């Protein structure tokens, strides 16, 4: 960015967030949302959508 | 009845060595399936 602000936001469809490679849900990683010992969430697995078909 | 006394010092539980290396290295994902059978497919992929 040559402009003054370098912050940009990108919308994400909820369909993209899921487990990597469509694996079964483990104790700490449920539906692409990683969980610590508590109920909090640390990080999310976001895939890439391919219109060509794969 | 019995007048003897004893004290226990060391208690150990021996464990035989075991480490699932092949699961750790290669098979890294699980696919629980509710159906009766599982299909695995291949495709030749030889183009002249």
């Amino acid at each position: 960015s040559s402009r003054l602000f370098r912050t940009q936001f990108r919308m994400v469809s909820p369909k993209r967030i899921s487990n990597p490679n469509n694996t079964g849900d483990s104790r700490n990683c449920r539906a692409g949302v990683q969980i610590n010992d508590s109920g909090a969430a640390l990080g999310y697995y976001v895939s890439e959508d391919g219109y060509p078909g794969w | 009845s019995m007048y003897t006394t004893a004290q226990l010092l060391a208690a150990n539980e021996q464990k035989f060595k075991f480490d699932p290396l092949f699961l750790r290295l290669f098979f890294r994902e699980s696919y629980p399936f509710t159906t009766e059978k599982v299909y695995l497919s291949q495709i030749p992929g030889l183009v002249n």
